[PDB]
RNA sequence: AAAGGUGAAAAGAACCCCGGGAGGGGAGUGAAAGAGAACCUGAAACCGUGGACUUACAAGCAGUCAUGGCACCUUAUGCG
RNA sequence: GCGAGAGCUAACUUCCGUAGCCGAGAGGGAAACAACCCAGACCAUCAGCUAAGGUCCCUAAAUGAUCGCUCAGUGGUUAA
RNA sequence: GUAGGGGAGCGUUCAGUCCGCGGAGAAGCCAUACCGGAAGGAGUGGUGGAGCCGACUGAAGUGCGGAUGCCGGCAUGAGUAACGAUAAAAGAAGUGAGAAUCUUCUUCGCCGUAAGGACAAGGGUUCCUGGGGAAGGGUCGUCCGCCCAGGGAAAGUCGG
C-alpha cells in the first residue's frame, strides 16, 4: 500500500535536506614529516607517531 | 569597440582559474557535499581536505583541483600562495543509457538509469584581500 | 498545406508566464498553474479594484470621528451638525484636515457646535 | 538494556575461529594490520593467550595448543616469545590506528606485538 | 522502432601544461574555436553557483488591494 | 411562501397548482451559508445619498434621548 | 449571463502581386517599465549566422490545460528500500596510477548420490595465449563468461 500523496515541492525537500552537510577533517600538520596527517593517528607521509612507525 | 565580429576577432577570450571535469560517472547530489567544504578556503588545505575526506567523489574533484591551480600558476602565470578556490560548482551530465531495457510496460518495472551527471569544475584565483 | 503550432503557443504562454513574478513556486514558474492562478487573480483585481474606495471610505470616517471625539462629539453628532448647516457641503478626505491641521478641524467643531444649540 | 562482556559481529562459532586465526597470524608476524574494532577484539583474548604460555609447564602448553594450531606457532610463543616477557606485569599487544580504507571505507589499524 | 547539420574549405587542433584515463587550460589554424568532432541554432521542464531584498509566536488555493521599509534608474526619476 | 393530494398535517420527502429567486446572478445583509431579506455589476475615481441591515470591542456607524419591563444570562432550545 | 443565434476582428502556414530589408548581418531565441478596446503589435538592447518583414488578395492539416489523451524529456518518492539464500572468513606476500575484492602462500569454514565427474539436447568461440578497463559486473576491479587481436578443433574402427 501506503504511497506518497503529492510530490514534495523543492523548497520542503531541500529543507529536509537542511542536515545532510558533510563535516569537513580538523586536521593538523605532523611535527615530523611536515605534512597534515589526522589526530590520534599515524601520518601517512613518514610513518611517525611518536617516534617512527609504518614504512612509507 | 567597432561592432559584433570585430570584438570578436580582436579578442580571444580566456578562463582564469578555470577546469572542468567532464562525464564523470558519478552522481552529482553526491558530488555536491564533497565540494561544498572545499569552497572558499586556500588551495593549499583545498587539497589537505580532499587527501582526507572519506567519500569517493573526493577523488576525482581533488584530481580537478590541480589542473584549475596548474592551470592558473602556468597559463596565467598566478601566484600560488595567493591561490584560492573563488568558485567550484557541480552539475549536469548525459545521464547514461544503454537502453537495453526496452520496455513493454511491464515486467521489469522500472529499475537502473547510472547518472553520467557529474560535470565537476573549479575555479582559482588570488586572493590579494591580505 | 499545414500550419504547424510552431512560436504561436510559446508566445502566448511566455505572455501569460511573464505576468507571473513574485508568484510562489509552482505558480511563478510553470505554465498551466500560473495562468489558473491568475483567474482567481482577475476575480480578486476587479473586485477590490471596486472595493478600496469602501476601504479609504471606512478608514476617512475613522480618523474623523477620532478628531470629533478628541474634541467632544462623533461622526454622527459631527457630519449632523456640520451638514446640518448648508455651510459645509465639505465632505470628502475631511480627515487629513483632522489629522494634519488641528485648529481647522477645531474650528469646524465648534461650527457643528453652533449649529446644533 | 542490552548489556555484558563480550562483542560478536558474525556468529557463535565464527567468533571464535577467527579470533584464533587472528591470534595465531599475530604472534606468526608480530604485527598484523586488520580492521580497527577486529583488532580491539583480537587485543586481550591474545594477550591471556601469552600469560598461558609463561609458567612454561607442559599443561601451560597443551592448554595454548587448543586455540594455537599451528605446531610451529605454539613453539615460538611458547619457547621464544613467552619467556621473552619476564618482567612483563603483562599486557604487551598496543594498537596503532592508520586510517581509513577505500573500498568498504571502514578505518584500519595495526595491532602490534 | 527512433535516428540529420563542424567549417566556405580539413586548415580537423604540431607543441606545452594537470591527469593512468576521461576531461579540460594554453598555443596555433579559422572571419568566427561566442564552429572542436557529446561540433547550426539551443526554448521549456529540471539541477546548480553567485548576488539583491528577506524569513526561526504563525494557521497558511499561494493570490488581490492598501500603506511603510529597503535596493535599483537602457521603453526608466515616475501615475517607476 | 401560498393552495391540495399521497405521508405520520414526519423528511434537505414525493406529486400537481402558484408567485419569486437559484439555475445562467456577481454586490450588501443573514458569523459561515444556491434558494431567504435588500438590490440586477458597461468602463475609470483616495467624491456624495441611501436599501436590507446595523451604530459597546474585535468592524464602519448614538455606550442615543423619554416612558416601562425583565434579575432569568431569560436573552442565546420544545410541550402537556 | 449557461447551452444557442447574430456582428465585428487578432494571430499562424502556404500562394499571387506590391513595397522593400539583410554579412556595417536575416529568421529564430533572450530580456524589457512602451502602443492598442481585446486577440495582439512595435521600440531598443543581448544571442544567432542565411534569410526575412510590411501591404492587398486568395487557400488552409490555422490557434490546446484538460480527453486515466500521444512521442519525448525531466522531476517527487531519496541518497530511501534494496545489492538475489545466515556454506563465516583470516593474516602475510605480490602487482598497480589506484586493491576488502586480481595473483601467490599459509590457515579457516562448505558440498561430497554433490554443490565431484562424464555425456545428451540446446548455446555458438563463450576454450587457450597476449593484451584491454568505456559500457556490461547489483560495490570495487589491475579482474571476468565483457572489449581487441592471434591461435586452437585432426578418425577405415567412436555417433551419424
Ligand atoms: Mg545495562
Ligand atoms: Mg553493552
Ligand atoms: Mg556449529
Ligand atoms: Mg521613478
Ligand atoms: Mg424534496
Ligand atoms: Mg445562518
Ligand atoms: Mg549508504
Ligand atoms: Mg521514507
Ligand atoms: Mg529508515
Ligand atoms: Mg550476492
Ligand atoms: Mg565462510
Ligand atoms: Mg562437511
Ligand atoms: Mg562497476
Amino acid at each position: 500500500h501506503p504511497v506518497p500523496k503529492k510530490k514534495t515541492s523543492k523548497s520542503k525537500r531541500d529543507m529536509r535536506r537542511s542536515h545532510h552537510a558533510l563535516t569537513a577533517p580538523n586536521l593538523t600538520e605532523c611535527p615530523q614529516c611536515h605534512g597534515k596527517k589526522l589526530s590520534h593517528h599515524i601520518c601517512p607521509n613518514c610513518g611517525y607517531y611518536d617516534g617512527r612507525q609504518v614504512l612509507a | 569597440f567597432r561592432n559584433k565580429k570585430q570584438r570578436k576577432q580582436q579578442v580571444k577570450l580566456r578562463k582564469p582559474g578555470f577546469a572542468v571535469a567532464k562525464y564523470v560517472r558519478m552522481s552529482p547530489r553526491k558530488v555536491r557535499l564533497v565540494v561544498d567544504v572545499i569552497r572558499g578556503k586556500s588551495v593549499q588545505d583545498a587539497e589537505d581536505l580532499l587527501r582526507f575526506i572519506p567519500r569517493s567523489a573526493s577523488e576525482p574533484v581533488a584530481k580537478v583541483l590541480n589542473s584549475a591551480k596548474a592551470n592558473a600558476l602556468h597559463n596565467d602565470e598566478m601566484l600560488e600562495d595567493r591561490l584560492f578556490v573563488k568558485e567550484a560548482y557541480v552539475d549536469a551530465g548525459p545521464t547514461l543509457k544503454r537502453l537495453i531495457p526496452r520496455v513493454p510496460r511491464a515486467r521489469g518495472s522500472a529499475n537502473i538509469i547510472k547518472k553520467r551527471t557529474s560535470h565537476i569544475t573549479i575555479i582559482v584565483a588570488e586572493k590579494g584581500n591580505k | 498545406p499545414r500550419a504547424k503550432t510552431g512560436i504561436v503557443r510559446r508566445r502566448r504562454h511566455k505572455k501569460v508566464l511573464k505576468r507571473a513574478k513574485g508568484f510562489w513556486g509552482s505558480r511563478s514558474k510553470q505554465y498551466r498553474n500560473a495562468f489558473q492562478t491568475l483567474l482567481n487573480a482577475a476575480t480578486y483585481e476587479y473586485r477590490d479594484r471596486r472595493n478600496k474606495k469602501r476601504d479609504f471610505r471606512r478608514l476617512w470616517i475613522q480618523r474623523i470621528n477620532a478628531g470629533a471625539r478628541l474634541h467632544g462629539m462623533n461622526y454622527s453628532t459631527f457630519i449632523n451638525g456640520l451638514k446640518r448647516a448648508n455651510i459645509d457641503l465639505n465632505r470628502k478626505v475631511l480627515a487629513d484636515i483632522a489629522a494634519r491641521e488641528p485648529e481647522a478641524f477645531k474650528a469646524l467643531v465648534d461650527a457643528s457646535r453652533n449649529a446644533r444649540q | 538494556h542490552g548489556k555484558a562482556g563480550r562483542k560478536l559481529n558474525r556468529n557463535s562459532s565464527a567468533r571464535v575461529a577467527l579470533a584464533r586465526a587472528q591470534a595465531t597470524a599475530l604472534l606468526r608476524e608480530g604485527r598484523i594490520q586488520t580492521t580497527l574494532t577486529k583488532a580491539k577484539e583480537l587485543r586481550p583474548f591474545v594477550e591471556q593467550l601469552i600469560t598461558t604460555a609463561k609458567g612454561g609447564d607442559l599443561h601451560s602448553r597443551r592448554l595454548v595448543a587448543q586455540d594455537i594450531h599451528d605446531k610451529d606457532v605454539v613453539r615460538k610463543v611458547m619457547d621464544e616469545v613467552a619467556p621473552k616477557y619476564a618482567e612483563r606485569p603483562g599486557g604487551y599487544t598496543r594498537i596503532l590506528r592508520v586510517g581509513t580504507r577505500r573500498g568498504d571505507g571502514v578505518t584500519m589499524a595495526l595491532i602490534e606485538l
